[PDB]
């Protein structure tokens, strides 16, 4: 039942992400 | 009368006054962070009253009254007071003669919101309103009543019968036409007339000044340049030396806000008293004993000033 | 007028439920107050929680590693932080609660003049003329309610600063002079109500030479149709 | 909806002719109203109502109205 | 019936000095500012110089500014124009106008037109 | 949750810690222009200490 | 104070409604006015202060704006109607002219 500043997330909101049917892993990655 | 307003709204960023645009400096500053945002939201809240102060004292009427084009009302000349094509502004005599005697980093000046054109043209409504419709545009609908007899009505609150003023119209408006003369000769000749509005204006230079000059000081460290130490000591020494001027620096801001937060204590009391003396003394008839001037009072006229109001 | 008047003033009391009910802004000048000291408070919790240079935010944990020596300069770190953090914020208080005082004395000046009689002030206890004024008890302030007076619906009148009757000027010992088409009458200044022009209502202060814009007309006598 | 103002460059609002009661205050006369796009307008003083003056005529009120206010 | 009369308008070589006179009947004269416009021949009117009723307040513009001087005598009805350094730009039709308002106050406007008077300047 | 470098308004919302922004002109951020190059000066010595 | 007028001319026909506007580079409250002129004639004052129509004037023409923009309507064209047109601000001395609009019929 708080709001809490942090920078830990790393996932820039509304980015359009490369669609797929090697992969540089750059500072991470997000997968589904 | 002369009564200070307002005072000019300043804006200090934290940040950039204690660090020169320096990541080293800004890295260490985020310890005790709050104190950054405590002071600018400080600040704010004082430029913010400066605005509420002016809107208080002038913009009560929201109507705009005019004079009829005629040269006296029953004698009274009144000229000094209207305003002026020639003058700057499209001020009153009296007015322009008022306006002119008064005279980096992270600093900034933030503009009033009532510009002094608008402030004028507020003075004047004021002004025409009360000549042809004597109180009660104040208190309700405006009334036209013509200005020789509103006078007889103030003798009355005074406690004179209104023969009194009819049988000695004449002699009345050549005193009261006198009178207004004298009030330009009198600003004029005494430089002192405004010191306190120029008071106000010196007091906030010279704080801004300090303020500037502390910069240079070097508070226990190796030097008052920030990027010197950069260039020289490496990260380890360096911060050290940049604590020593952090804590200095910080504490100067603090200082200056401080001050500011109660001097503006100060300018927002006389501020409203100025507002009650235009209800009173400008839109009506005061029985205080000296409220509105010395001796039993009649009627009162606002002129605008810088960051203030003068009453006659 | 008495009902008029009634009706009026309980339509009123009854538009107040609604305005401060639709109005959100309101009792913003209270909920101002309150929010404030909140920030305040939460700013000086928050504080505890900055390092201010020491390796640690948290006490016991400097206590629980670094030996006594050491800790002491740690220590002395947050002290002077959290030292400063305090006085920071009662210096505010200080300043904040004068503000309040000067508020408390003003509305203590209303209950007394206000409430407590009718005042004269153009504009101290409402706009228009003051009548009465009832207070309300409201979180951490208090509400007055002012009633008033409001002059309305105006009519244009030709109006003459005496009137020349045998040669003697008459003015008007309550009101003034107004006169509609070619009738002159006597009324009061506030409302119209026009009466006759008779020695009763008239005092006579000379002859008809000094007074400009005299103008003239019959000064009825109540005693002469006795006689 | 790129506008020049004393205060600053202003992006966003679009200039407005009219002028109407300030609702938010931007500095220098100028304020900023939602109409639906944000609004850039200069603030107006009030509206102009003028007595007819004249040096034998008076309006006296023949009504009146009890305002109660907070 | 307000008639204003222009004259003294006549062919000068430049820099010389001329002087307008412009006669106002018909009203009284000593109740309203009065204001002097020139018609240029290829361009829109423009607006001279402007005095009160008292001569206090008076307006010239900057393109004529120190060399122009207005003066009014009310005692005889008359509206004067004095013009020095005279230059070819400046040869027009004037006009003397009279204002609504007194050059103080709240009402301002150019009420009445005189016919007006051709100023040539040429070598 | 909010990402503050979105746009002005989501930016707004984490200065005043709250989802909910009410009507007003608010301060959040500060403005600078970055500079295009490194420009350096040095004297002209050929001499070898 | 320069004052811009706008369109330099406009044709229209007969009993068309006609729109001219005139913007000011700084506020001049509500000074100003609208002048006809007419060829061989003196000019003549139809618009003073900002929408007070001088007597003797048609009701036809209106004026209307405060402030910076100010804006001149002629409900319908008439033959006698067709003149250039001018806006003068009285805000300040100098007091200064619009360049003017010429109205013609198609
Ligand atoms: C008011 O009444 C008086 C007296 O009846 C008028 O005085 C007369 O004024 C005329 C004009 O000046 C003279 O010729 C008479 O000789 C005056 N009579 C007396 C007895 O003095 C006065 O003029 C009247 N006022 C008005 C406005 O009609
Ligand atoms: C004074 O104003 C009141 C209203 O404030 C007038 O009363 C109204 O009269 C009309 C008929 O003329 C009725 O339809 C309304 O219902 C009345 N209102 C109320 C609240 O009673 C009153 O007539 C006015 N007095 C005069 C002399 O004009
Ligand atoms: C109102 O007062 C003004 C002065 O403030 C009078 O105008 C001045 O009159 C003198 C001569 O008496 C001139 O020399 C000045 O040039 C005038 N103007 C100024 C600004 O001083 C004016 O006469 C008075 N009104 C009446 C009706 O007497
Ligand atoms: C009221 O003013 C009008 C003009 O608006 C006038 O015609 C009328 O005569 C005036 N009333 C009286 C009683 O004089
Ligand atoms: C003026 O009003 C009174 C009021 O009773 C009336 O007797 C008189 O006839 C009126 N005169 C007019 C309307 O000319
Ligand atoms: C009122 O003004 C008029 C001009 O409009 C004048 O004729 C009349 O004499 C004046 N009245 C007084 C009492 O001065």
């Amino acid at each position: 039942s708080v709001l809490h500043s942090t920078q830990d997330l790393f996932l820039p909101f509304f980015s359009n992400v490369t669609w797929f049917h090697v992969l540089p892993f750059n500072d991470g990655v997000y997968f589904a | 009368e002369i009564l200070p307003v307002s005072m000019t709204k300043t804006s200090v960023d934290c940040t950039m006054y204690i660090c020169g645009d320096s990541t080293e400096c800004s890295n260490l500053l985020l310890q005790y962070g709050s104190f950054c945002t405590q002071l600018n939201r400080a600040l704010t809240g004082i430029a913010v009253e400066q605005d509420k102060n002016t809107q208080e004292v002038f913009a009560q009427v929201k109507q705009i009254y005019k004079t009829p084009p005629i040269k006296d009302f029953g004698g009274f000349n009144f000229s000094q007071i209207l305003p002026d094509p020639s003058k700057p502004s499209k001020r009153s005599f009296i007015e322009d003669l008022l306006f002119n005697k008064v005279t980096f980093n992270g600093l900034t000046v933030l503009p009033p919101l009532l510009t002094d054109e608008m402030i004028a043209q507020y003075t004047s409504a004021l002004l025409a309103g009360t000549i042809t419709s004597g109180w009660t545009f104040g208190a309700g609908p405006a009334l036209q009543i013509p200005f020789p007899m509103q006078m007889a009505y103030r003798f009355n609150g005074i406690g004179v019968t209104q023969n009194v003023l009819y049988e000695n119209q004449k002699l009345i408006a050549n005193q009261f036409n006198s009178a207004i003369g004298k009030i330009q000769d009198s600003l004029s000749s005494t430089p002192s007339a405004l010191g306190k509005l120029q008071d106000v204006v010196n007091q906030n230079a010279q704080a801004l000044n300090t303020l500037v000059k502390q910069l240079s000081s070097n508070f226990g460290a190796i030097s008052s340049v920030l990027n010197d130490i950069l260039s020289r000591l490496d990260p380890p020494e360096a911060e050290v030396q940049i604590d020593r001027l952090i804590t200095g620096r910080l504490q100067s801001l603090q200082t200056y806000v401080t001050q500011q937060l109660i001097r503006a204590a100060e300018i927002r009391a006389s501020a409203n008293l100025a507002a009650t003396k235009m209800s009173e003394c400008v839109l009506g008839q005061s029985k205080r004993v000296d409220f509105c001037g010395k001796g039993y009072h009649l009627m009162s006229f606002p002129q605008s000033a810088p960051h203030g109001v003068v009453f006659l | 007028n008495q009902k008029l008047i009634a009706n009026q003033f309980n339509s009123a009391i009854g538009k107040i439920q609604d305005s401060l009910s639709s109005t959100p802004s309101a009792l913003g000048k209270l909920q101002d107050v309150v929010n404030q000291n909140a920030q305040a408070l939460n700013t000086l919790v928050k504080q505890l929680s900055s390092n201010f240079g020491a390796i640690s935010s948290v006490l016991n944990d400097i206590l629980s590693r670094l030996d006594p020596p050491e800790a002491e300069v740690q220590i002395d770190r947050l002290i002077t932080g959290r030292l400063q953090s305090l006085q920071t914020y009662v210096t505010q208080q200080l300043i904040r609660a004068a503000e309040i005082r000067a508020s408390a004395n003003l509305a203590a000046t209303k209950m007394s003049e206000c409430v407590l009689g009718q005042s004269k002030r153009v504009d101290f206890c409402g706009k228009g003329y003051h009548l009465m004024s009832f207070p309300q008890s409201a979180p951490h302030g208090v509400v007055f309610l002012h009633v008033t007076y409001v002059p309305a619906q105006e009519k244009n009148f030709t109006t003459a600063p005496a009137i020349c009757h045998d040669g003697k000027a008459h003015f008007p010992r309550e009101g003034v002079f107004v006169s509609n088409g070619t009738h002159w009458f006597v009324t009061q200044r506030n409302f119209y109500e026009p009466q006759i022009i008779t020695t009763d209502n008239t005092f006579v202060s000379g002859n008809c030479d000094v007074v400009i814009g005299i103008v003239n007309n019959t000064v009825y006598d109540p005693l002469q149709p006795e006689l | 909806n790129v506008f020049q103002t004393r205060a600053g460059c202003l992006i966003g609002a679009e200039h407005v002719n009219n002028s109407y009661e300030c609702d938010i205050p931007i500095g220098a006369g100028i304020c900023a109203s939602y109409q639906q796009s944000i609004i850039a307008y200069t603030m107006s003083l009030g509206a102009e109502n003028s007595v007819a003056y004249s040096n034998n005529s008076i309006a006296i009120p023949t009504n009146f109205t009890i305002s109660v206010t907070t | 019936e307000v008639q204003l009369v222009e004259s003294g308008g006549g062919l000068v070589q430049p820099g010389r000095s001329l002087r307008l006179s412009c006669a106002a009947s018909g009203f009284t004269f000593d109740d309203y500012a009065m204001h002097w416009v020139r018609q240029t021949p290829g361009k829109g009117l423009e607006w001279v110089s402007g005095i009160s009723w008292n001569s206090g307040s008076i307006g010239y513009a900057d393109s004529v500014k120190g060399r122009f001087t207005i003066s009014r005598d009310n005692a005889k009805n008359s509206l004067y124009l004095q013009m020095n350094s005279l230059r070819a730009e400046d040869t027009a039709l004037y006009y003397c106008t009279k204002d609504l308002g007194l050059g103080i106050g709240f009402y301002y406007g150019l009420d009445v037109w005189g016919q007006g008077t051709t100023v040539t300047v040429s070598s | 949750a909010v990402d503050c470098a979105l746009d002005p308004l989501s930016e707004t919302k984490c200065t005043l810690k709250s989802f909910t922004v009410e009507k007003g002109i608010y301060q959040t951020s500060n403005f600078r222009v970055q500079p295009t190059e490194s420009i350096v000066r040095f004297p002209n010595i050929t001499n070898l200490c | 104070i320069q004052m811009t007028q706008s369109p330099s001319s406009l044709s229209t026909s007969v009993g068309d409604r006609v729109t001219i506007t005139c913007r000011a580079s700084q506020g001049i409250r509500n000074d100003l006015g609208w002048y006809q002129l007419k060829p061989g004639k003196a000019p003549k004052l139809l618009i003073y202060d900002a929408s007070t129509l001088q007597s003797g004037v048609p009701s036809r023409f209106s004026g209307s704006g405060s402030g910076t923009d100010f804006t001149l309507t002629i409900s319908s064209l008439e033959p006698e109607d067709l003149a250039t047109y001018y806006c003068l601000h009285h805000y300040t001395y100098p007091w200064t002219f619009g360049h003017g609009t010429k109205v013609e019929l198609k």
